[PDB]
């Protein structure tokens, strides 16, 4: 709303970018491209991503997720509020040491979500790439909070809530962001 | 959020 | 709507039952019940099945399926204008020699149709008993037609519509009935 | 409506109603009704009087494999209006017995369809609704005397025929007259 | 539809009662009215209970189950082309030893389904209340079926679909009705 | 809506954010983002929150909560019209003895609202969630306020509406903002 | 559903099924076959048998009125549910002949209702309500013997008994055991 | 619902009306109706009306208010559940002496509600007309309830619940019903 | 609902018609048929029209009255709870002397209503339909009370609500039933 | 609309507000933040609230009224059109000696609307509200007016239409602004 | 939509567009306009053109009262149609400066409205309109110097005027011909 | 977001395929490569693709476009390209398609509609079969994979990783992050 | 409706 | 309802 | 229809 | 339900 | 359907 | 079905 | 509309 | 509005 | 708001 | 994205 | 209606 | 378009 430049547009010259709603297309291009343009001002400064968000979709949530890491500099992430879902998932991806939550911010961590209708084989086809999919985001969530592949399918069978400091002990993040 | 982000 | 007792109660007396439109639980319901009333009446005379149905539920039909195998009468199947999906396994469940279809029935078969939305173990789940299901109905359709699984499996992939004289080189069917 | 209810009066004297679109319902009925009347008296003439813009082809189907496995001479009568399926049940009346009234009007036209999906779905539907039109072309031409390939033009579009058009086309024998 | 005497009054007759739909208030207050009539009829005689059905409200399931056990004759239970949820937990309630499914029968169990909506404590209400609810079912069903309660509650965590011949193994049903 | 800059744009210049509506993601983002914005530009001057809210989501209120502990600059709390659920949570939580509302200004305590549907477990799973957070929203009051936990939680069982002269009584402002 | 019907052959044997919500309609039936049966016989137990989940205070009223008016004692059954204005009928019985059935569930809660509109009316729809309120709380203290302010307090949100608790809180007499 | 005669029709045979809804056209001409029915069997013996309604339109319940005025029985009113508006209108209607409600029954009495969309000159006559109406409610009432119109007129100015005994105070009914 | 047949076949073995709701062609159809009926049991005998209706269907509403005045029984007209528009026109065509109305029933009058759609041509054959069925209207009217045209005309410009008093004095009744005792 | 800045913001210059709108809290919202604005301006001039409103949200016009009451200029009011419900209690809020109506606005005065459901207690608590505050509201207008609470009780009981003339015989307004 | 915007460009030379239903937006608009122009010049006509199809009276009033406040003489064009409240205000213009185009529609009318509810609501809303119309007529007879028997005949139904008899009505003074 | 943000990666030659692909986008898309075209028809143009496909006449107004300007156009498949998507990330100059290493392709048949007339279904599936054989056409062409085989493995959605992109021909590289 | 109708 | 009603 | 149809 | 209930 | 079916 | 249920 | 509005 | 508002 | 809310 | 796409 | 109808 | 439109 308010103007500061916009204050999000304000923002984006200290570098912050603001993830502060649902994951989808629109998002996902809105944040890849003010990932790229601040790596092409500055190479060498951090970037930080600040994290709102129930989640959405998943390939969006990966072309942001991709984007971060192929760019040299590290991008920061910061809770507040929410990250549930693929939210959670970028909060994860951002550099080791530079991943935050304030105290009383939510995480959630839950399987995907999908739908399939039509023909038996149509709905196996369905059924194989969503398990390829939980499969790849295990397996990227492991490697990042240095939690078993075995023990992160086993904790996102259903939703689940983390506070703060239970995403810290996750490895999901690095820091609780104390006052 | 700084310090230390920025 | 017209009398004579109702046509259909009489066409009953004849031991005749229609299944005249899709399969649901109700239907399936008053379909086992004729067959169960009739057996009980007489126990060696024939029964007649008339069919034109475009099919419905894979569990209705099964509950008509067992119950013709299971009583002692043999149930001879008629084809009428149409029998698709669980219409066709139906007529194919006739007693052998018995099966029949006018000269402009349609008759088609095809692989089971679902549904499924959640999250990816709810996906999983719903998959695995479509495809449970679908090998089910082709083992049985194999051991009718004298056609083999893989053949069946093939034959059903997409909706394939057979004349009343396919469908009796098929083995669907024994004869056609000529005027 | 009216009182038994009037057409179960009329079915005692051999008379079936096909007087509504054409569904599965209508048709089971109407199939049970020729066997009903064939199992009463097997040599008797049915009059299967028709007003009815058509519906359901293997619906109507049902009805004229009936109508031919039967040994009763089934008579069609058409009263106001026999479009599409409709008008492919009257012609299916027995040879020397169909008729329509004067103003009765007829109608013949193509099958109509749908399809979704992907183009092999799309490919499927199209080999089996083109199927269709041939079927019907082919019993309708042996019907009428008419020729295949005039059926085929004749039917491509909506083509609506009076009575005595109806008869020059061979759809009918004789127009009832007063 | 026919007659018829409809078919189903004249199964009742021979002291049959088809539970052919969706389990709700209605329909259990007909079965238990058809059971308490056969019961003063003949309180000796046993009574067949045919099971088609995809389940449904849960307390509708326990006035038909109450008075099953209430009545001094042995209820049959049959079960014709599917029992899911409420409906198998009926089907295992059948007198033991009178217990059966037909070949191609589905039997699937689950856990109970609701909601709740409000106030934090209001939920938390419901809450328990679907808990005691369920853990009702599972110590009913433990004692039916011989499984542990713990068992139970593992295998209904999700749509849990099994044969008829599975449905036996697992003590829902004694026999698979075979032709 | 009127130019002066807009009429809000302008009173952010003077350290002024206006909460004005039913708290969202997007209304807690922007209040976030003027936070952040006023720190930044000077980490020492007091910040005035204006709230006239029905309240809302409890996770966007908690952005906004944690943002204003975690920053340099006191945020003072007023409330103008309503103040209720998570808007009067976010009352409470202006800089102790700036916290104020004005004389007609109404304030409103409660439980936390939610729904679930579906499996038996899911249910237990939102129940606990819900439960959970009210424990957390209870605490933190419970220690702005001076009131014991016990008492916030039979005080806040229905909807408890206090005038701004009973909700300085109970702890939640520290002044009523009285006219010259 | 099954054929006299199979509740119109119940109530031959002086059972009444209230199986539904309670609303007018429902009201008027059970209050009507109440009347009916005390005229057949004056003196001869009725039983009312009882899955519902409750509805209209008045129409359930309506049934509670009858009840107590009536000769015969009214023996009530609990069946699968009886919550809410069901719980309250369930509880009306005749003393010592109130039944559930072992995993019957038994729901006591506040009434419900809504108002809109002026100030002064909001205040008219509040005080009816909960004067309508303590009508039911005091009629429930003197059929379970439990003080009123402990009905106050039990029925202040939702409240689900087994058959076995309701017995404890003199809602029913008896659980009927197999 | 039962059958006895459906429940209503045996009722009526012991010159019992249940007045058991809302009041329209329909309900009134079928009260009327069996008021009329009723004298033509036996002008001497007491009818009674049974009353349970929210009340509903005015000049219904006029039909049959002037009816009950007209025969020569006596009508006796019985509040059981609820008497509302133009239905506490018909249970003060009842013969003197001989207009009861149960206990615990509801009577609420209130001014008539309608509406009126158009021209200024349309409204008044709609308001001139709604005011007509509900003085002659008002001066009947008073009459039946010996309370001057001038009371009438405030306790009906907003909607008015009574107790039965409230309302027997009040003159509307002359007894409480008590066990 | 009831069943005594039903309540209103019993009350037609007494002569009585029943015209409880709005009038559109299928209550015509019905009524009509019934007077026919009873002319036919006995030509003789008083018919009994009882009328509690809001109107409806004018040229339902004059298939009524011409069948009324066609046969030769008298037809009394009974009106309880409301006679508006149509149903006040059928009120007033009972055979005179034998029109009542008891005393808290209520009679209205007003002039026809309709609508029109399409070009000016179109409008314009609409209106000077709907003018000419309330000059027919009119001129019955007038007739049936003993009032002018000039008066109807002017008395049915808006909705006017007459009590059973007034729908004496003006001509549309000739009695109001009062309660014996 | 036009430009001329928009119009209003020119007028804004000259300290005209414009409440022209129901009041809901977005309106209250920039109300008071104009009233703000202009008194950090220039504390002592005079601001000319302009009203042509049908009332609204209650909470939201005591939003206005305190902003009103506690800055140091004095807020003139002029009704043109219409000043309703909580238009009309800003309108009788300005300073005193300048509150002003046009010849042909309208003042209304009414009581406050809202609504309950819920739980008995539930709507106990939503009467006690309300109910205070039309206390709080009646005090205020009797304060502002002259008028004894128990006379604003009766005038406030249903709508109570005012010309500007009225209004001002009334206390609501100090003047007619005559041309 | 053209730019050069046009009805700005206009608002340069004083000319006011109603071209619109009359609602509280439109007369905010327009009372705005009105005294912003007084203000840049309090002797300078202003022209206020009309096509209008009326809408709200209390809107209608705010403009009108507006017009006759200000010190400059306020001219009406009625350019195509003038309806209700619309033809209210062409003849609220200045004396001898009230025109119309040749082929202008004006119409009057009498003012529509709505009330629902209880008999004493119905009431209060019948006075209320019945007052307002006599407000209306009250001006409109001073205005147009009719009579104000003769304005409440003459709108008792929607009236149609020509340019030529609204001038001969006294609504405008001159029919503006071409050149 | 200004700093306006596609519009200063456009300066840097960057298009951004971020929607569903319908008429508007390939206007815009087109619009863009022939912009880039007339300041520089040398350099490199840069097409990033997330995209679940769309309308393929759209697709191929950017399809013949990129083939018909002088500069090599690169595609980067960021999250997804799925359907008309694919074809035009398998679209990009020969050795400068890639694929971020956990973005997903997809390859299908072809969907679509028809109802009416047999004939109109007739011609919608001529049509439907048709593109179909013409995409796969192009596609055996930019993946070297024989008709046959595109034809067997787009009869199906088939999702393949970054790195089955690659061994399929759709891509030359995965972009692994240095 | 006797007297007198019927 | 008797006695009295009826 | 007779004759003759029937 | 007998016995008791009937 | 006779003969055969019956 | 019999036998034997029943 | 000049002359005369302006 | 002035004189005198403003 | 001042004094002193600024 | 350069290296190398720029 | 008679006469003539019937 | 170029080489030829334009």
């Amino acid at each position: 709303i308010p103007t500061v430049y916009d204050i999000y547009s304000r923002l984006l010259k200290d570098r912050i970018i603001m993830l502060g709603s649902q994951i989808d297309d629109n998002v996902a291009n809105s944040i890849v491209s003010q990932l790229l343009f601040l790596q092409a001002q500055d190479s060498e400064k951090d970037i930080y991503l600040y994290i709102n968000s129930p989640g959405g979709s998943v390939t969006a949530g990966f072309a942001i997720y991709d984007t971060i890491q192929h760019i040299k500099p590290d991008v920061q992430t910061i809770c507040i509020g929410m990250a549930a879902s693929m939210g959670s998932f970028l909060l994860a991806a951002g550099a080791k040491g530079k991943r935050f939550a304030l105290p009383n911010a939510e995480v959630m961590i839950h399987q995907p979500l999908g739908g399939a209708q039509g023909q038996a084989t149509e709905i196996e086809i369905a059924a194989n790439h969503i398990l390829k999919t939980r499969e790849k985001l295990n397996r990227i969530l492991s490697e990042r909070t240095g939690q078993s592949i075995e023990k992160i399918q086993k904790d996102t069978d259903r939703d689940n809530f983390l506070t703060a400091e239970e995403a810290k002990e996750y490895g999901l993040i690095d820091e609780v962001m104390v006052p | 959020f700084s310090p230390x982000a920025p």
